[PDB]
């Protein structure tokens, strides 16, 4: 779930 | 002639890319004037994601905290303030290499240039467009947070993009240069979907108008239907419905090729129904959603 | 993750284009230190074409004749050779801007970045390769000639490749920065062929090394063939056959996926044979030659 | 025939 980068 | 997919040139955009870190996270961010935009998930660790108040994160930071490089050389905090999902930190430099420029938020359907950095500095730039699930298919790896998007209009640079996060799906999600989302998205960690997107219909068209005025001609058909009768054809196959200000826009490519908007829509209508056979259309086997109307004319006359 | 055909970022190159003027012809050029290059083709007017003596026009030609613009303002020629198809133009200034950089002649399957310029200033930048017949497919438009291509390596700008004219095909041919063209054309206009294509097979390997390591895997199978049982079939289909220098490269990919290269070749084999039963690889429903096994890792990993 | 461009 999601990735934030 | 010739048809590719064409990115604006990223010179002016390179001179305002410096680097920001603060503790453990390292990424991209963007100086105009005496100022410096990036995603404020920066400021953020990895038990953070969950559940951060940002405000709160906020209120505990120093601009002790917050380390720019330029180059080699570095930059002062003194200011820093947030809108939604951005800090603003002022510095102590305008930045020698800032261009003209204004800040638009772009509409599902438009396109732009992306310039692809890490450690604040560019490896690559790509063209792409603003899906109308409001997320984009990028390439991008981490630490590429802080990379932009924009347009060139003469001399002046239209911002309208800064690269937050990757989806579930493998697609991208981020903001205009205001803070505000694309789409409806957050900066926490909870599930999250791109939604089902649709076919840029306004695209695919001027598209054909590319073919057409390349001299790929074989597409095309002796018939006409009305707007709404393409339309119902057009929502099967999952495309947008095309309206009245979409088929004024194709107006001077009708006009430049003398093929009515309507008949190519019966062209499109038929291609839907038959696929191709097996063949190309301007290179491709499957239909391009992502030239605007306006990137056909910039690239083709 | 995602995969998207990338260009070079533009900056460093932005900063070297200027406008040439000799009579009725305008075209773009390249100044590196104190020199300028471009197409000789300048010099020419409509009739010249037919047949033209370089050699000959040029020696009744002043520095007088010459009209290089920087912007608004505008350079002195002072020496002037010619390199094949190339002029050297000395000029009263080094450029400021000039980064560090070479001369490479790029080899068929590399590829490089466009930048496409009109009247000494850029419009738009594009990824391309190097055909194996020898041409590019590029967008241009009168006026495009002088565009450059290249690559960078950390810091040094690769050169290889300055655009000097279409083809009846739509194709396009140029030169490397010596002057030597690239495949066997000539600056004339006669009867002139881009001769029949085939396909990088190094690269479409490359490719799949991609979809895998994004995590797309249905093109997989079982079976494995010796290299010379996979050219027979890749002829029949007219890829370039694949050698052991090919098969060496591909090394670090399979060693990054661990999928035996002979493998990877046998789901092309089986590729080939079957088509995909219409289906997406990694966005494309065609096999997509325009990737180096370097690009591929460059952008992923 | 050809286009020098």
């Amino acid at each position: 779930n999601s990735f934030s980068q | 002639s010739g048809f590719r997919k064409m990115a604006f040139p990223s010179g002016k955009v390179e001179g305002c890319m410096v680097q920001v870190t603060c503790g453990t996270t390292t990424l991209n961010g963007l100086w105009l004037d005496d100022t410096v935009y990036c995603p404020r998930h920066v400021i953020c660790t990895a038990e953070d994601m969950l559940n951060p108040n940002y405000e709160d994160l906020l209120i505990r930071k120093s601009n002790h905290s917050f380390l720019v490089q330029a180059g080699n050389v570095q930059l002062r905090v003194i200011g820093h303030s947030m809108q939604n999902c951005l800090l603003r930190l002022k510095v102590d430099t305008s930045n020698p290499k800032t261009p003209k420029y204004k800040f638009v938020r772009i509409q599902p359907g438009q396109t732009f240039s992306v310039l692809a950095c890490y450690n604040g500095s560019p490896s690559g730039v790509y063209q792409c467009a603003m899906r109308p699930n409001h997320t984009i298919k990028g390439s991008f790896l981490n630490g590429s947070c802080g990379s932009v998007g924009f347009n060139i209009d003469y001399d002046c640079v239209s911002f309208c993009y800064m690269h937050h996060m990757e989806l579930p799906t493998g697609v991208h999600a981020g903001t205009d240069l205001e803070g505000k989302f694309y789409g409806p998205f957050v900066d926490r960690q909870t599930a999250q979907a791109a939604g089902t997107d649709t076919t840029i219909t306004l695209n695919v068209l001027a598209w054909l108008y590319a073919a057409v005025i390349n001299g790929d001609r074989w597409f095309l058909n002796r018939f006409t239907t009305t707007l709404n009768d393409f339309n119902l054809v057009a929502m099967k196959y999952n495309y947008e419905p095309l309206t009245q200000d979409h088929v004024d826009i194709l107006g001077p490519l009708s006009a430049q090729t003398g093929i009515a908007v309507l008949d190519m829509c019966a062209a499109l209508k038929e291609l839907l129904q038959n696929g191709m056979n097996g063949r190309t259309i301007l290179g491709s086997t499957i239909l391009e959603d992502e030239f605007t109307p306006f990137d056909v004319v910039r690239q083709c006359s």
